[PDB]
């Protein structure tokens, strides 16, 4: 139950771009919702 | 003058708000075209995703799910131990020569995950690939004949007939 | 070898028969929309003429308000 | 203007730091005193406008290696405010460098960084030089790297690390310090470049026929690799490769940022005359495994992306011929999803030679940094190396006592195993 | 009363544009300092096409140098014919795209488009009757492609009744200088089909082939590659700069060569390219130029004209010659190759003659070709795109600046309707 | 197939010129929309002077 590599943004890349910071957190809530469903 | 001014101001003001105005008709046509192209854009993105990307990543992540990490570290340990044994025994290891009995580094490339990608039909390539679809029911070797790019270097540039004695 | 040639001919006839059914449907799909857009194209042509007539009213209106505002001044 | 701050952490970083800043001075004509050679010239000297202080930080908790720089041949080059010492070394403990001893020094380090960031007009990146084998390079390295991501965004963090050898060790607790530091290297670096200690030993034994290589000789041709990739910023060329060009072409995915290194012409002075150093000749030598700076097989993995920094008299014609000869050979294998995988960067400046150096004067040079799936081959060696020691839980009371919890060992193991699965996942090929 | 605005984009555009202003300024008589020294009155008559008036008899080019790095503008400024350019046209960025398409298009190109559009609008309003917008750049870059294509979008919005010429250097399959190179080209061509009125397509592997097969140069650098591209650009504008027997300006070439608005991509090639060893042996005649012009190895495009059908072709002959020999030669090549030219267009090749040859050549010819055969180059870029985009390789760098992966689908789709239309008109026949 | 390709070619050509008149409609829309604040401001100015 791991995130695919093209969706996992590391913190160094994440701290560069706040649009991409929100892109990763949109994927994080997608993981919690899919596992709960 | 006053009646003409009143009529002109009346039409140029009522055209901004009248639903039967040509301005309103043009706005309706533009909004319809914008909605149509936005819907077509979203439909193209979704159909490409579902027909190609979801299928390919489903196959790939299913293969990785079937794959076990412990076997991966064991296999890479054996490969690295083989490489260090070859570098310990031989007087340097060179890429061009391969002794199959001694050391087979291509087995690592052979033991790799394989994804079929033959059932997938790309929705973006519908108009390009319709011709080869109807002929049958990546493209072929394409380009023009040119000089071999191995011959572009300073060594073969004199061996090739162009610039033989120049 | 005669049985193989008959199987190939039935395969050729069978494969073709499925396809030209699709060709007939697709060519009917193109004819209906091409006529539909052509009728829609002529509507935009008349709309463009009307809007140019409507836009032609704008620049006299700017001039006429400038004339009236100076006379009122 | 292009400008780069390079931080050197640990003994291994500062010994490279002594070597690389020696080479930078000879490249730009800077003397060890720092002065590049009517009445304005007399005014020019006494105002210090001819002095070029490096944009560097020498921080290490062990004082006995940083005062050697303070009393060495480069005592006038470095600002004394830029050289940071400590009372006690981290001493091969990731817990000491990250929690207890490295805590009261890293706050002083960002104070030095903020002063260096104020002098620079527009910053472009950060360069980290450390070894994950030792305590300070790993522990204080991870702490400084974690804080620099918080304080500075959009600025790249380029990582130069000296990973432990599979066979050669100077200590015992390398698997603990490497694995814990690796979890920071996954998370906070932008592009990480591997360096292996004995892979350079095999280079100096074979290519430069020196039977007695020491750390001074290894760090000298290490300093060849660092300057070659950043040579696009110093000097103009036919094809420039900036520090932001490096990231956008060489890492396909955010986790996949560990990279290999290679330097193609490594020829002694006597051997230089008989050898013909052509662009096509050294490019074949660049991809040769014994010329690589990391002990690994390029044939084991597949090159996902690669760059080539060319220095000297290289025309764009014959380098492109060298591109095609590599691709057509069956021993070198690419991944299927990257047809155009080579970034070509040519600098017009020939590589400098240090006085008394073992490298000879070579007209044309290639530095090859490539991303391969055979770098998880290196990780799998350290994976079971750490797993065998952690099974009996030896050398844990040093880490537990100095602030670190037990669960940090499992989390770094969890992150490292994820990268092990990562390289097999992306190393997959799509074949019809 | 006709003039062309020239725009240079990126490192490739600045390097090619420097060598283009090397030729035309030397052809018109401009010295390094910017003053007139020509001995013929015909050179001075039409200089407003490419040069503006200045005090003291100086002539500054109508060039706008734009990029995102200061590195490659120090080269053009220090190079020869580098002082004629206006420093007010030296607009530049500092961060640099680094061969990223959307970094120069969305997050950093937006802060520079307002500066470059003010310079273009100031230069366009100064002159009287615009003929077109000529831009030289590359499609595989990030500096000249991402910023350049957005300027192509912007100036087409506020100048919709003007021609537009793009001399774009495409990526090559055989030789590659960038890893994310197919991403930059696919998004650039998508922005070029609607905005740009017509496109001149150049490829480095074709330029490298012609520099060694014909000119026999054993060591081709970028200098002699850009020289051949420079000679083509001066060949297109032969009508405006000089009189001739048959005059065909930028508008007339566009209306002859473009049957349908999407089919506006072209393949070009300069005709009289001989090595100096074989210079004295060859005799320059009108039949000799026509044999070389239709040859595939004389083409500056990586596509193969042998494999495709010529929808429209145009040859711009420069020099003193007989028009009867021109009409006989073009009719000679159409009849002897009937399956090579398109069937539903009679009089497939339309040509013009100018009586002023270029410097150093008594006769010259510039060939413009609208062949259907150009789909293969776009297919080769499309092959590498679907290799990368189906695995999301190197895509997190592109989606950072707000342009998500959703905006890649229509770029490839508009990369595919172009090659489908070219394929459709090839197979289509009369009646 | 020949009969299909004849109608495929014609359907695409009318579709292309549909968008060309569409963009021409948009260009004339943006031009005279800029006249709208001027003609509104003069009308409000004319009413206040009355
Ligand atoms: N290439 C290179 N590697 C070195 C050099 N010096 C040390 N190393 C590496 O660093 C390891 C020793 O640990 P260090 O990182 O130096 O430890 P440290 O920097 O002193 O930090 P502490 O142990 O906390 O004091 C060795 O295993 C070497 O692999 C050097 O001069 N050159
Ligand atoms: N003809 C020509 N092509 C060039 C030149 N410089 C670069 N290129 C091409 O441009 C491509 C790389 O584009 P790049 O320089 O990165 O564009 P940029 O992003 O605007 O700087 C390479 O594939 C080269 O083939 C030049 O001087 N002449
Ligand atoms: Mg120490």
């Amino acid at each position: 139950s791991r995130l695919p590599v093209h969706q996992y943004m590391t913190t160094a890349v994440r701290t560069r771009i706040e649009p991409l910071n929100a892109a990763f957190t949109a994927t994080m809530e997608a993981r919690t919702r899919r596992l709960a469903d | 003058r006053d009646a003409m001014l009143g009529s002109l101001l009346g039409d140029v003001i009522g055209g901004l708000t009248d639903p039967n105005s040509p301005l309103a008709e043009a706005e309706a046509a533009l909004s319809h075209a914008d909605k149509v192209r936005r819907k077509k854009k979203e439909s193209l993105h979704n159909e490409w995703s579902t027909q190609v990307f979801d299928t390919i990543q489903g196959r790939l992540q299913a293969a990785v799910d079937a794959r076990d990490p412990a076997a991966i570290e064991s296999r890479l340990k054996t490969q690295y131990d083989q490489y260090l044994h070859t570098t310990n025994t031989k007087v340097a290891v060179f890429r061009d020569v391969i002794i199959e009995q001694d050391y087979n580094p291509l087995a690592a490339a052979d033991a790799a995950i394989r994804v079929p990608t033959g059932d997938i039909r790309d929705p973006l390539k519908r108009d390009v690939l319709k011709g080869e679809y109807e002929r049958r029911l990546i493209y072929g070797p394409l380009g023009k004949e040119t000089l071999g790019t191995q011959q572009w270097g300073e060594l073969a540039v004199k061996a090739t007939p162009y610039g033989h004695c120049t | 070898g005669l049985r193989r040639e008959l199987a190939e001919a039935k395969s050729i006839a069978g494969r073709a028969s499925a396809t030209w059914d699709k060709f007939r449907k697709e060519r009917d799909f193109h004819r209906m929309h091409h006529k539909r857009v052509a009728q829609e194209k002529n509507k935009l042509l008349t709309d463009l003429r009307r809007l140019k007539e409507h836009y032609a009213k704008y620049e006299p209106t700017i001039l006429e308000l400038k004339k009236k505002y100076e006379t009122l001044m | 203007m292009r400008e780069v701050i390079s931080i050197h952490i640990g003994q291994a970083g500062i010994q490279v730091g002594n070597a690389c800043w020696e080479l930078y001075c000879l490249e730009h004509g800077i003397q060890p005193d720092g002065q590049m050679p009517d009445a304005f010239n007399t005014f020019f000297s006494e105002t210090g406008a001819g002095k070029h202080v490096p944009r560097c930080i020498f921080l290490d908790l062990e004082p006995t290696v940083v005062d050697e720089v303070r009393t060495g041949t480069y005592r006038q080059l470095f600002h004394p405010e830029q050289l940071i010492s400590g009372k006690e070394d981290a001493a091969n403990n990731f817990a000491r460098g990250h929690y207890t001893i490295g805590k009261e020094i890293v706050d002083l380090a960002l104070d030095r960084i903020r002063k260096l960031a104020d002098n620079c007009t527009g910053l472009q990146g950060f360069l980290v030089f450390n070894a994950v084998g030792g305590g300070t390079g790993s522990g204080l390295g991870s702490l400084l790297l974690e804080r620099l991501s918080v304080d500075y965004g959009k600025k790249s963090k380029l990582g130069f690390t000296v990973y432990p050898s599979p066979q050669v060790s100077t200590a015992v607790v390398e698997p603990y310090n490497s694995v814990l530091s690796t979890h920071s290297l996954l998370e906070h670096t932008d592009v990480a470049v591997m360096l292996d200690n004995e892979a350079i030993y095999d280079i100096c034994r074979r290519s430069l026929d020196i039977e007695r290589p020491t750390y001074t000789n290894l760090n000298r041709l290490i300093a060849q690799v660092i300057s070659s990739l950043t040579a696009s910023l110093r000097f103009d060329g036919a094809l420039n490769v900036d520090i932001t060009e490096f990231q956008t072409n060489l890492v396909p995915y955010p986790r996949i940022h560990f990279m290999l290194s290679s330097y193609a012409p490594i020829i002694s002075a006597e051997k230089a005359y008989h050898e013909q150093l052509s662009v096509a000749e050294i490019t074949n030598a660049a991809f040769e495994p014994a010329s690589m700076m990391v002990k690994c097989d390029p044939r084991h993995g597949k090159y996902m992306a690669c760059c080539l920094m060319y220095r000297g008299d290289v025309v764009p014609k014959d380098v492109n011929a060298s591109v095609a000869t590599i691709k057509t050979k069956r021993t070198i294998q690419f991944v299927d999803w990257c047809p155009t995988g080579f970034k070509c960067g040519i600098n017009y400046q020939p590589p400098t030679v240090v006085p008394g150096g073992d490298l000879a004067k070579v007209q044309r040079a290639v530095c090859m940094i490539s991303n391969s799936t055979a770098i998880g081959e290196i990780f799998s060696r350290l994976d079971h190396k750490f797993d065998l020691m952690y099974a009996k839980r030896a050398f844990v009371h040093w880490y537990v006592g100095e602030g670190m919890e037990e669960g940090e060992f499992s989390e770094a193991r969890e992150d490292l195993a994820a990268l092990e699965k990562d390289f097999e996942e992306v190393g997959a090929e799509s074949a019809e | 009363m006709r003039e062309i605005v020239h725009i240079q984009g990126g490192q490739c555009g600045n390097q090619i544009g420097a060598k283009f202003w090397e030729v035309v300024s030397d052809e018109h008589g401009i010295d390094p300092t910017g003053t007139y020294h020509g001995d013929s009155d015909l050179q001075l008559e039409r200089i407003n096409v490419y040069f503006n008036e200045a005090t003291g008899g100086r002539y500054v080019p109508r060039a706008i140098l734009m990029d995102l790095e200061p590195g490659t503008m120090d080269s053009v400024r220090s190079g020869p014919y580098g002082q004629i350019f206006r420093p007010d046209n030296f607009v530049f960025g500092q961060t640099g795209a680094g061969n990223n398409w959307a970094k120069g298009h969305y997050t950093e190109g937006a802060e520079l488009i307002d500066s470059v559009l003010d310079v273009v609008r100031k230069e366009a309003e100064s002159c009287d009757c615009l003929q077109g917008f000529q831009v030289c750049h590359s499609l595989g870059g990030g500096t000249g492609s991402g910023m350049g294509t957005l300027l192509i979008s912007k100036i087409r919005e506020e100048y919709p009744d003007r021609m537009m010429l793009t001399f774009s250097v495409v990526p090559s399959p055989k030789v590659s200088d960038t890893v994310v190179e197919p991403y930059n080209a696919t998004l650039s061509v998508h922005q070029l089909v609607e905005n740009a009125d017509e496109c001149m397509v150049l490829d480095n592997e074709a330029l490298y082939d012609i520099c060694f097969r014909t000119l026999k140069l054993t060591t081709p650098t970028f200098g002699d590659l850009n020289h051949l591209i420079s000679a083509v650009m001066s060949g297109i504008t032969c009508c405006l700069r000089f009189p001739g027997q048959l005059n065909a300006d930028l508008r007339k070439l566009a209306v002859n060569l473009i049957p349908f608005p999407r089919l506006h991509f072209f393949m070009v090639g300069f005709t009289p390219l001989t090595s100096r060893g074989s210079q004295q042996y060859r005799a320059l005649t009108v039949p000799e130029l026509t044999q070389q012009m239709w040859d595939a190895k004389n083409m500056m495009c990586a596509a193969d004209p042998r494999h495709g059908r010529y929808l429209t072709a145009s040859a711009l002959f420069r020099g003193r010659m007989s028009t009867k020999e021109v009409d006989e030669q073009m009719l000679n090549v159409q009849n002897k190759n009937s399956s090579y030219f398109v069937e539903w267009i009679p009089n497939n090749v339309k040509s013009s003659v100018c009586d002023i040859p270029p410097k150093g050549l008594k006769m010259s010819a510039t060939f413009i070709g609208n062949s259907t055969a150009i789909q293969e180059m776009f297919k080769r870029v499309s092959e590498q795109f679907t290799a990368m985009f189906r695995r999301k390789a190197f895509l997190h760098w592109y989606t950072g600046e707000g342009m998500d992966e959703m905006e890649f689908t229509e770029a490839e789709s508009n990369m595919n309707d172009l090659v489908s239309e070219y394929q459709q008109y090839q197979d289509a026949s009369a009646e």
